[PDB]
């Protein structure tokens, strides 16, 4: 479903609300892959939220859900759903999800 | 206040913008949050309500109302602050900047003075990065804060009421669902804003349209928000399509591409259909006049809303002996009124003979294997509210079973393991059995017999398998049951009927092999009175069709004689009890 | 008649006159089926408290046999539910006010 979307995006079937908007499928575990030192998960998951917000034209597609709750939690690391909750509620970020 | 406003948000300052919902309709408990915060003990209110009534929207009004200055002197110049969780962990990991930030920010909670704070989804703050929680009960032990909560009624009484040290300081205050006239004033006050939003018109007969059919035909969500969410979708639908206007028939059919089918239109179309239900059922089940009669007024009498909304769409007792058509107007029934035989959800009881295995049917009691699972019953009627759940062989379960199943025939509700309740007030419930007709299967009576053999028939059937039943079951049981229907034996010519259409199923089975099948009237009859038996009634047609037919042309389709595009014609030859059947292939 | 002996028996029974140790009242109703019985004790009921909730209705065809009474009692120590109580006393504990 999310493929055709993206394929009727780009072919030009979209109302004028889209137009030319990005899907970008987030790619968990790669946000994981080097947060060892302080200040290097919370960071980079900041840094892209704020990335997407300054763009606007971007939409993004998490393909499981159920694995958001608890990414990188740690004696800290507050984890991914935590800090994806508030935003999320404000309703400035617009996420698909599949499960 | 740097921290305090790096850490909270501004009811009133948002309210003084009007960056609020209106509210309206909504002043007694708001009236009850400062009647019981005007107190010396227990003065901290906590809401508790079923999610989405709006206690958000509670604490929005009450921001509303401060700000408008309609309370006395006691909450006035007090700045009411939720408290942003999302604020306090956000940028908060380094080592020791958690709780330092919650303990900057709550001594100047204390300093300030004239301060309230405010307390959404109390959960994740009492009995539940974690540490948070033993902050604040001491707090409120001591008696200085006063926060206003809010909680879920099933989550407050297994979490809260626990809390021994918080239970002298908290005061609950009910929040209910709103009626009809409730949603339809917050449909007419959201509006201005809905129509801003997505740059169309709505009506109030749309409006009115949408609360009946979110009240109706919904049950997972609940009314103050799902009318909301099918008027936003409606006003979507009209934004993606191109002044725009929307009307009844436009969100009748967002709905119904919404959530399953559930009336898919409001004309008499339909209506002309339930007046030829008779007719369209009778092309599956062939000799049950009276069963299809029943049914057929039962359900009408339903759709027409003379039926209490509360219970289930019908139920029916399907007392007969076997092979008569019991499950195959199960089928037709399902067939017909979901388009499809796999809306059936059928239960062989025969496999809930202990009573322990009442666990498998809503699930299992927590903390034991399987629990992390919900029921194999509950779960599959939430995924699909518009079913017909059929009960195959109802006698051969435990009583147990009974007890549970009971509730459904009452309150049309079930509650699973797990707490959370499904509705069963869009199916339709039969239960099948062949109690009750053994007088029915065989009878003779003792001593000379006179012409006959036709009587009264269906009424005093029914009656004497009514008492039978209620003598081998609960009266309560068989007295809230809408309909029990006896299924009398089936007659010789429509069996000959029958075999019409077992010969069009062998025509099927021959139409992958590019091949088919006709036959003579004399063959069917021949079939027909081969087949016959009054006592078991349709199975024995179908090994007599079997063995007489596809036995013989299978060995034909073997042995090469019958080749792909052919066609088999069956006739008869001989006379009397020597008659058989001939085959003859051609193109 | 049945609806006049009721009235006297609750005067009887509401006028402080008759034992604490004694319950609220106990009767009998005894007649065919199809008859204002079970009608007769819903009227009381919501008569008596106001709503029609306030009725625990139990059929004592489902305890046939006595394996099921205790069912109706509480299960004592080391049965598979014994930490879930009976029907008729955990009903009681949640309303005193009820026509069993
Ligand atoms: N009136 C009927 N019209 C058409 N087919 C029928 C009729 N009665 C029986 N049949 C067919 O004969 C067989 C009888 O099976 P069916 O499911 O109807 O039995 P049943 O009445 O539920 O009996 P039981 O469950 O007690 O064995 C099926 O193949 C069914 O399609
Ligand atoms: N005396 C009555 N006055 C008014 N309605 C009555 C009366 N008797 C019966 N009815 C009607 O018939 C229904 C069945 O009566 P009810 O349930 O009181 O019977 P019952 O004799 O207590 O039951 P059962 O003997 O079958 O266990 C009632 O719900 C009511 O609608
Ligand atoms: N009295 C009311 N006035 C206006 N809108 C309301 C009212 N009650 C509920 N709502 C609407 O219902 C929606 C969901 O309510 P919500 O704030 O989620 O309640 P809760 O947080 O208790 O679940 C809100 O968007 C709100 O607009
Ligand atoms: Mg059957
Ligand atoms: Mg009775």
């Amino acid at each position: 479903v999310v493929e055709g979307l993206a394929q009727a995006i780009v072919k030009g079937e979209v109302p004028e609300t889209l137009k030319d908007k990005h899907l970008y499928t987030l790619d968990l575990g790669a946000l994981v892959a080097g947060s060892r030192y302080r200040g290097d998960f919370e960071e980079r998951l900041k840094k892209v939220l704020k990335e997407i917000r300054t763009r606007g034209d971007i939409i993004l597609f998490i393909d499981a859900l159920h694995t958001l709750v608890g990414a990188g939690a740690a004696e800290g690391a507050i984890d991914a759903a935590s800090i994806l909750k508030p935003m999320l509620a404000r309703g400035e970020l617009q996420t698909i999800g599949a499960t | 206040s740097l921290v305090l406003d790096q850490f909270g948000r501004n009811l009133t300052q948002a309210a003084r913008e009007s960056k609020l919902d209106p509210v309206i309709g909504r002043e007694k408990e708001i009236e009850r949050v400062m009647q019981v915060l005007s107190r010396r003990t227990k003065n901290n209110p906590v809401l508790i309500g079923e999610p989405g009534v709006g206690k958000t929207a509670v604490v929005e009004g009450l921001a509303q109302a401060i700000v408008k200055g309609e309370v006395p002197e006691t909450l006035k110049d007090k700045h009411l602050y939720t408290l942003d969780l999302g604020a306090l962990v956000a940028g908060s990991r380094y080592r020791g900047d958690f709780e330092e930030r919650l303990k900057k920010v709550l001594k100047e909670i204390r300093t300030r003075g004239d301060i309230i704070l405010f307390i959404d989804a109390l959960h994740t703050l009492v009995g539940a990065a974690i540490d948070a929680a033993s902050i604040l009960k001491p707090m409120l032990a001591r008696g200085e804060l006063q926060t206003i909560g809010a909680t879920t009624l099933d989550e407050y009484r297994k979490h809260l009421e626990k809390d021994a040290a918080l239970e002298r300081r908290f005061q609950p205050i009910q929040v209910a669902e709103p009626s009809l006239p409730h949603t339809i004033e917050i449909l007419k006050g959201l509006r201005d804003r809905y129509e801003a939003h997505h740059r169309v018109s709505i009506t109030d007969e749309a409006l009115v349209q949408a609360a009946t059919l979110a009240d109706r035909y919904i049950s997972d969500r609940f009314l103050p928000d799902k009318a909301i969410d099918l008027i936003d979708e409606a006003g979507s639908r009209m934004r993606i399509r191109r002044v725009a206007e929307v009307d009844g028939e436009l969100i009748a059919e967002v709905l119904a591409t919404a959530t399953g089918i559930p009336v898919f239109k409001l004309t008499e179309e339909e209506s002309s259909r339930l007046l030829r239900m008779e007719d369209e059922l009778h092309k599956r089940v062939i000799g049950q006049v009276d069963a299809v009669k029943a049914l057929s007024k039962a359900i009408r009498r339903t759709r027409a809303g003379l039926k209490d909304p509360k219970r289930p769409g019908g139920s029916f007792i399907f007392a007969g002996p076997s092979g008569v058509g019991k499950t195959e107007l199960s089928k037709a029934l399902a067939e017909f009124l979901f388009g499809d035989e796999d809306a059936l959800i059928s239960l062989d009881m025969s496999e809930f003979s202990e009573k322990h295995t009442v666990s498998r049917l809503f699930g299992s009691p927590p903390g034991y294997v399987g629990y992390e699972e919900g029921g194999q019953l509950t779960e599959k009627v939430r995924r699909k509210p518009f079913s017909v759940v059929l009960f195959d062989a109802v006698e051969k379960a435990h009583p147990d079973i009974f007890n549970s199943l009971l509730q459904i025939l009452e309150d049309g509700r079930l509650t699973d393991s797990q707490g959370r309740v499904v509705d069963f007030k869009n199916t339709v419930i039969i239960m099948t059995t062949n109690l009750g007709t053994r007088d029915i299967s065989k009878g003779f009576n003792l001593g000379f017999a006179a012409q006959g053999d036709t009587k009264s028939n269906y009424e005093r059937m029914k009656n004497k398998v009514s008492d039978e039943l209620k003598q081998h079951f609960r009266p309560e049981f068989l007295n809230r049951v809408d309909d029990v229907v006896v299924f009398p034996q089936l007659s010789q010519a429509d069996i000959l009927k029958i075999v019409d259409l077992m010969i069009d199923k062998v025509d099927e089975r021959l139409k992958d092999r590019d091949m088919g099948i006709e036959l003579s009237s004399s063959a069917k009859e021949l079939l027909s009175k081969k087949g016959y038996d009054p006592v078991l009634g349709a199975r024995p047609l179908r090994r007599t069709i079997q063995r007489e037919i596809e036995d013989s042309l299978s060995e034909k389709i073997l042995f090469g004689e019958l080749r792909p595009g052919h066609i088999v014609v069956v006739d008869t030859e001989g006379e009397g009890e020597t008659k058989t059947f001939t085959f003859r292939g051609e193109e």
